[PDB]
């Protein structure tokens, strides 16, 4: 689930997998990973 | 706000124009029904009337300030000795500390203990003065800088207690622990040897809700020493009987001889075994009595400056019942 | 450098406790921070002993 | 959460009666802002022991001043700040200034409002310190004991003091003191020889130790650490197979007796209800004349 | 008499650290985060070796929140004489609601303030748990990309 | 923490973290007249090779 | 006063489990107004008595917020009597209207609030009557002193409750108490004519079993049988004892419940207000 | 009874609890004490 506009450009070229666990979550791919192009969400249809 | 309470009484033993306002005050008992519970309470053995000659010998007064009782025990530094004598106003007042002094280690000899006959109320604000009667104030309830004292250069007020007996626990017992608000108890530390007797006072804080343990602990040698000689002077027979010996191997006997109710008297069940617990001169509790505490209030601070002195940290007076301590 | 953390304030908040007489304010302040940098972003040297 | 009473009108002469009462206690059932005169009323011929064990299922209330149409209680266990109050004295001697007062049934002999018009009874709990209610109590328990064996049946010496005057403890029999007591004194002196006897048992050999330097040192060494002499309590001989007739486990025993001291130790009162602070007034109330109390 | 010298975060040079912004809702924030997005470059090799598709990533980080406080007691007596409660009408009392006033400003003077000494502080107590030391960095930074 | 093998069950995924979290490490023992087990509640900033 | 717990950053698969425990009890061990949540924290259950001997050296506090930074408490009693908080109820049997409660540690464990991120587990302590409370006091001392739903004891601090109830038990023996000791019998047999009196007495009642089976002689006079009496110092010493006896082993009650308006029960895991004692 | 006008600044910022030797008299409240506000005095009244 990406953003679609982002805020600030990132202009460091730094390798990333060699950094793995600076941080909490991330998945990694090489192209057409079928999952990022599929829309959902969960809706509410009626408040009573 | 706080509640305070008034007392017109004698100028005898807490003296308000003497100390500044700020320490606590006790009310002391009617002498005449510790005088009466004596004939009964005294154990076998000692002197029955000692007490109420321990008393005639002092001759209504209901006051005393704590300031003037620690004076007369063993437990104190004799600058506040020197203080009590030389600075309070009042004639004969050295000879009245001796006879008190007496006075206390009489009670403890009659096995009436002093804390049946000092209950506390809070510390003193105001008075007005006769000429040898006066009317002490003291809060009840509350803290103690939420009253309105009439000196005009301290409107509110502390609360002071001799640091000659200021015992602290904690800090004592190493728990290790880190200071935040901690109890206030006012405990009395008997000791009984016919004729050689005394009395300590302390004034204990600490975060422990239930003293117990702590005080069998920090008083082992008194309670050591106190429960071989106590029992002294009381006749104890010979050898014990060895009928004494509880039988328990008769319980679940299935064979053994028995006996239904409604027929003992005198019937032909002469073959029941013979017991006869005999206990005529042991310890009793009272005898290994050697300690007393009651509640105080809530306290944050203690800072010791002067005579020296111990200045409490907002001080939340609420007094609580009293509490044997003998185990 | 130029921006290593992402540092937000929130709002002053006061506890007025009143207790014994006198008030005893409280006061508090929560902030949170976070990093931005992929790549370490900082380093010590423990020049002196 | 002051509550008021509905009063079935009476009528002249007896309301008078009503309104001399405005400073004793009522034990009400529930805090509701609404209650009937029938709800808070015993028998004023009763068993001591019951009620006193009732007394804690309750709330404690004092009767602030009373109407024709109704009278207004204020209850003591819950409240703000634990404002004041005042409070008729009632017990059989007076109380001091500074101490603490303690709600025991009427263990001597009784008084009680008999209100004939409206055909109920109210029973009005007596107001004692703290000390000389816990010597009293065990006063009369001691002289129905005594009694009991058939001994001697006087020694002159069932007497109390306060402040100076000699009470006399009024004779054992005034309305029902042979009756309305005998349940208190059974069950205390049956529980205090069951504990004798279960510790005895435990320990079979503790009164034939040295008459001044075995059980001394005995007591001494078990109030100070881990020594215990080994096994102290030797180990009981084992029961039956439950069944046969005669089966006796000691320690569902002990269980059973600790169980049973407890719960006789917690209906007894002696936790104070209040504290006397009186303030402008003479320090010492006698009996039946207010005094200020604040709650404690 | 003695003068507390003030001291604004701002004005120093730690501030070229970090972004500092207003969030004045930030008591009724639960977890937050940001996002990272990135895309190495790639070199098209041949012979044996074979060749690569780029690689893509897409990666979270979580707030860290933490609370600073100061206590500011004040007194009974100087309370009811800032009031009117205790004043009295003399020429000496107001002599002393001067005072109790002047010392009640001196003393906000001094507590609001340490709110920056505060950050100032915690900036460097965040910094430097972050760094790692540098020997231990500056060889790792030579075998990346090999740590295969 | 030569003989304790249950970081390993806290497994490592990056030698990254391997080497942030030497110098980020809570101290283990005390300020006090001897070395005593620290408690681990209030947390110290300590760094080891 | 009101005593502020810090929290760590947590993950909402168990903060959203933390908000539900509104009505609870922790326990503290300095009444500091700050404090981090790591600190006021118990192992996972073990030996019932030992926690049980435990709560009596540590003052309790209630929790009443918890937002996603602070969770507030407040100290139980210190100085208070009257301050009308909530606490919910999690012990089985339910607490009625006008009882106290009394504050007891779990059984068979299994009620561990076990936080994964924080690496750590809360015991909050069930809640029950009085009466109730008495009773299972009673049975772990007594099955302690068996040993020379049910865990088993450790042998190393079972010695101390029994230590206690020994000593408390000891000091019951007096000289007066020899006397009451007399009329075992003569209790017996007033125990025949009626029937209340016949009631008091129980049925495994570790005296009957004695009375029926050994005969005791007259007692011997004490000394200065004129001047005292002691069966009245005995029974003043044993109403002394027995009004401080359940407390010792188990806890003083700490609450008692009153409702104004709601159902007189409560049933468990439901609010119900209360006021401190 | 402190004094009600200062005569001239004071400079060094430095804590004090630890130089207390120099001083002959020292007193450290923690914040705002309530004792510092009372002031009586001593009078006469009327010479003849």
């Amino acid at each position: 689930r990406p953003a679609i506009l982002p805020s600030g450009q990132i202009l460091s070229n730094i390798e990333v997998h060699s950094h793995r666990a600076l941080f909490d979550i991330f998945k990694r791919f090489r192209s057409d990973d079928n999952n990022l192009y599929g829309a959902e969400f969960d809706a509410l249809l009626g408040t009573y | 706000r706080a509640r305070l309470i008034r007392q017109v009484t004698l100028a005898d033993f807490c003296e308000p124009q003497a100390e500044r306002p700020g320490l606590v005050v006790l009310a002391l008992r009617h002498p005449a029904d510790l005088a009466g519970a004596a004939y009964a309470a005294t154990p076998p053995g000692k002197n029955h009337r000692d007490l109420e000659e321990a008393w005639l010998a002092l001759d209504r007064a209901s006051v005393v300030s704590l300031n003037f009782l620690v004076a007369a025990a063993e437990n104190a530094d004799d600058a506040l000795r020197a203080h009590v004598t030389t600075n309070y106003r009042d004639r004969r007042t050295a000879a009245r500390l001796e006879r008190f002094a007496t006075v206390l280690r009489a009670m403890i000899r009659s096995h009436v203990f002093p804390h049946r006959a000092l209950h506390v109320l809070g510390g003193l604000l105001g008075h007005v003065t006769q000429d040898r009667l006066a009317s002490v104030t003291c809060v009840a309830r509350g803290d103690q800088e939420a009253a309105r004292t009439n000196d005009m250069a301290a409107r509110r007020s502390q609360v002071h207690v001799p640091a000659c007996a200021l015992m602290d626990v904690d800090r004592e017992l190493r728990l290790g622990g880190d200071d935040g608000l901690r109890f206030a108890y006012l405990v009395f530390v008997y000791t009984q040897r016919h004729r050689r007797e005394a009395l300590r006072v302390h004034v204990a804080v600490s975060r422990l809700p239930e003293l117990g343990d702590a005080l069998s602990f920090l008083l082992a040698g008194t309670r050591v020493d106190n429960a071989i000689h106590g029992t002294d002077e009381a006749d104890a027979p010979a050898a014990p009987a060895a009928a004494a010996a509880f039988p328990a191997y008769l319980f679940n006997d299935p064979r053994s001889a028995r006996c239904p109710t409604g027929r003992l008297n005198t019937p032909a069940a002469e073959a029941l075994p013979v017991w006869a617990p005999d206990m005529r001169g042991r310890a009793t509790r009272n005898s290994c009595m050697y300690a007393a505490y009651v509640r105080l209030g809530t306290v944050e601070r203690v800072v010791r400056r002067a005579l020296p002195l111990a200045h409490m940290e907002r001080f939340t007076w609420d007094v609580g019942a009293w509490e044997e301590c003998f185990f | 450098e130029k921006a290593s953390e992402s540092y937000f304030m929130g709002q002053m908040q006061v506890a007025r406790t009143e207790s014994g007489g006198g008030l005893h304010l409280q006061l508090t302040q929560p902030r949170a921070n976070v990093d931005l940098g992929v790549g370490f972003t900082a380093a010590y040297a423990a020049a002196a002993l | 959460m002051e509550v008021d009473i509905a009063l079935p009108t009476l009528s002249p002469g007896d309301l008078s009666a009503l309104q001399r009462c405005e400073g004793r206690v009522v034990f009400l059932e529930t805090l509701r802002r609404h209650a009937t005169l029938r709800e808070v009323a015993l028998p004023c011929g009763g068993d001591v022991l019951a009620a006193m064990a009732a007394y804690r299922r309750r709330f404690a209330a004092v009767i602030t001043r009373v109407t024709p149409h109704r009278m207004l209680a204020t209850p003591l266990g819950v409240g703000g700040r634990g404002q004041s109050l005042v409070l008729q004295n009632t017990g059989p001697f007076d109380l001091t200034n500074g101490d603490h007062v303690c709600l025991v049934p009427p263990l001597l002999g009784d008084e009680c409002l008999r209100l004939t018009s409206a055909n109920l009874e109210l029973r009005f709990p007596m107001t004692l310190p703290l000390a000389q209610a816990r010597e009293l109590t065990a006063r009369v328990v001691a002289r129905a004991a005594e009694t009991l064996r058939g001994g001697a049946p006087a020694r002159g010496a069932d007497v109390v003091f306060s402040n100076g005057r000699r009470y006399q403890l009024p004779p054992p029999h005034r309305d029902n003191a042979e009756a309305a007591t005998r349940s208190l004194v059974l069950n205390m002196i049956f529980l205090l020889n069951e504990g004798a006897v279960i510790l005895l048992s435990l320990i079979p050999n503790l009164l034939t130790l040295g008459a001044q330097d075995g059980y001394a040192n005995a007591v001494i060494q078990l109030g100070s650490a881990t020594r215990e002499l080994g096994q102290l309590v030797r180990q009981p001989p084992p029961p039956l197979p439950q069944d046969h007739a005669r089966r006796f486990c000691v320690f569902e025993a002990l269980e059973a007796w600790i169980a049973s001291a407890s719960r006789l130790g917690d209906t007894l009162g002696t936790r104070p209800v209040a504290r006397v602070c009186i303030f402008d007034g003479p320090p010492t109330v006698p009996p039946g004349e207010k005094a200020a109390v604040v709650e404690v | 008499c003695s003068t507390l010298s003030l001291v604004r975060f701002l004005e120093l040079g730690l501030s070229v650290a970090c972004v500092c912004t207003k969030f004045p809702e930030l008591s009724y924030v639960a977890e937050g985060t940001i996002q990272f997005e990135v895309q190495q470059p790639m070199i098209a090799r041949d012979g044996p070796h074979p060749a690569d598709q780029p690689v893509h990533n897409y990666m979270i980080k979580r707030l860290d929140r933490r609370s600073l406080n100061a206590a500011f007691s004040i007194a009974v007596e100087a309370l009811g004489l800032i009031s009117g409660e205790n004043l009295d009408g003399t020429h000496i009392s107001s002599a002393m609601r001067l005072r109790a006033i002047q010392q009640l400003a001196r003393n906000v003077q001094a507590v609001l303030d340490s709110f920056e000494r505060g950050t100032a502080d915690q900036m460097l107590r965040v910094l430097m748990e972050k760094a790692p030391p540098l020997s231990l960095l500056a060889p790792f930074t030579l075998y990346e990309g090999r740590l295969a | 923490k030569f003989f304790t093998p249950a970081e390993a069950v806290a497994k490592s995924r990056g030698l990254a973290r391997l080497i942030a979290d030497t110098g980020a490490a809570a101290s283990p023992t005390s300020n006090g007249e001897y070395q005593f087990k620290r408690p681990v509640g209030a947390g110290e900033l300590v760094e080891d090779p």
